[PDB]
C-alpha cells in the first residue's frame, strides 16, 4: 500500500507542479506576439514560449524528492536531454481534443497544427506530436500520476552523459514504484488496466519525439538568420 | 558541457 514516504512524494510532486503550471498563462502575455498570416511567423512567440517553459520545468525538476542529491553535472545533464519531453508531457493539459489544439486561455494562445508548424519543425515532428497528446489525453491520468511521470522522465538514468547513473535509477525507482503502488490503490479499474505499461510506452515515445526534435532543431538552427529568433536559454539547452 | 544558464537556474 501507499507508505507515508509515497504519500509524501505525491504532495510534493502535486505543490511542484502547481507552483511551476499556471493553468491561468498570465505569463503568455510577455512573450513576443504570435503572428498566423508564413515565413516562421510563430516562431518568435513559440520560442519565447517554450523558453519560458524550460524555466519552469527546471523549477519543477528542482523539487522532485531526492533530486537535490544529484551532482550539479548530472542535474544540467538531465534538465538538458528531458526539457523538451516535459515541456510536451505537461503540454498535455492545454491539449483538447475537440479541435486538436492547445487552448492557453484565450484565442491568441490557443495553437493548432497550423500555427505550431509556422516554427521551423515539420510534421516529421508534429503529426507524432499530436498523436502523443492525443493518446496521452486518453489514459485520463490522475493529476497524481500526471506529475509522477513528469518526475520519473526528468530522472532517467540512460540519459546522454549521465555520470552516477546508479543514484539517477535508485531516485527514480523511489518514485516508479510511488506509481505502480499508486495506481494500484486508488485508480480503480478499469482505467488501471495496464495503466502503468501503458505509461512508461508513453515515455518511450517521448524519447522518439525527443529524437526528431534534435535534428529539427539542428536544421533550424544551421542558418544564423534563424537562430537569431531564439532565446539564448533555448540556444543553450537545444543547441548553441 | 558549460550551461551556465541552466547551471544558474537549477542552483
Ligand atoms: C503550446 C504547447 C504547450 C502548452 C502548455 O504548456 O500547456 C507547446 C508544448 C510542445 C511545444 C512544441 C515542441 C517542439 C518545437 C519547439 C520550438 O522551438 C517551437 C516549435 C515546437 C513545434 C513547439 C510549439 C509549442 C508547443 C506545442
Amino acid at each position: 500500500k501507499l507508505s507515508e514516504e509515497q504519500q509524501h512524494i505525491i504532495a510534493i510532486l502535486l505543490d511542484a507542479h502547481h507552483k511551476t503550471y499556471d493553468p491561468t498563462y498570465a505569463d503568455f502575455r510577455d512573450f513576443r506576439p504570435p503572428v498566423r498570416m508564413s515565413p516562421l511567423s510563430m516562431l518568435p512567440h513559440l520560442a519565447d514560449l517554450v523558453s519560458y517553459s524550460i524555466q519552469k520545468v527546471i523549477g519543477f525538476a528542482k523539487m522532485i524528492p531526492g533530486f537535490r542529491d544529484l551532482t550539479s553535472d548530472d542535474q544540467i545533464v538531465l534538465l538538458k536531454s528531458s526539457a523538451i519531453e516535459v515541456i510536451m508531457l505537461r503540454s498535455n493539459q492545454s491539449f483538447t481534443m475537440d479541435d486538436m489544439s492547445w487552448d492557453c486561455g484565450s484565442q491568441d494562445y490557443k495553437y493548432d497544427v497550423t500555427d505550431v508548424s509556422k516554427a521551423g519543425h515539420t510534421l516529421e515532428l508534429i503529426e507524432p506530436l499530436i498523436k502523443f497528446q492525443v493518446g496521452l489525453k486518453k489514459l485520463n491520468l490522475h493529476e497524481e500520476e500526471h506529475v509522477l511521470l513528469m518526475a520519473i522522465c526528468i530522472v532517467s538514468p540512460d540519459r546522454p552523459g549521465v555520470q552516477d547513473a546508479k543514484l539517477v535509477e535508485a531516485i527514480q525507482d523511489r518514485l516508479s514504484n510511488t506509481l505502480q503502488t499508486y495506481i494500484r490503490c486508488r485508480h480503480p479499474p478499469p482505467g488501471s488496466h495496464q495503466l502503468y505499461a501503458k505509461m512508461i510506452q508513453k515515455l518511450a515515445d517521448l524519447r522518439s519525439l525527443n529524437e526528431e526534435h534534435s535534428k529539427q532543431y539542428r536544421s533550424l538552427s544551421f542558418q544564423p538568420e534563424n537562430s537569431m529568433k531564439l532565446t539564448p536559454l533555448v540556444l543553450e539547452v537545444f543547441g548553441n | 558541457k558549460n550551461h551556465p544558464m541552466l547551471m544558474n537556474l537549477l542552483k
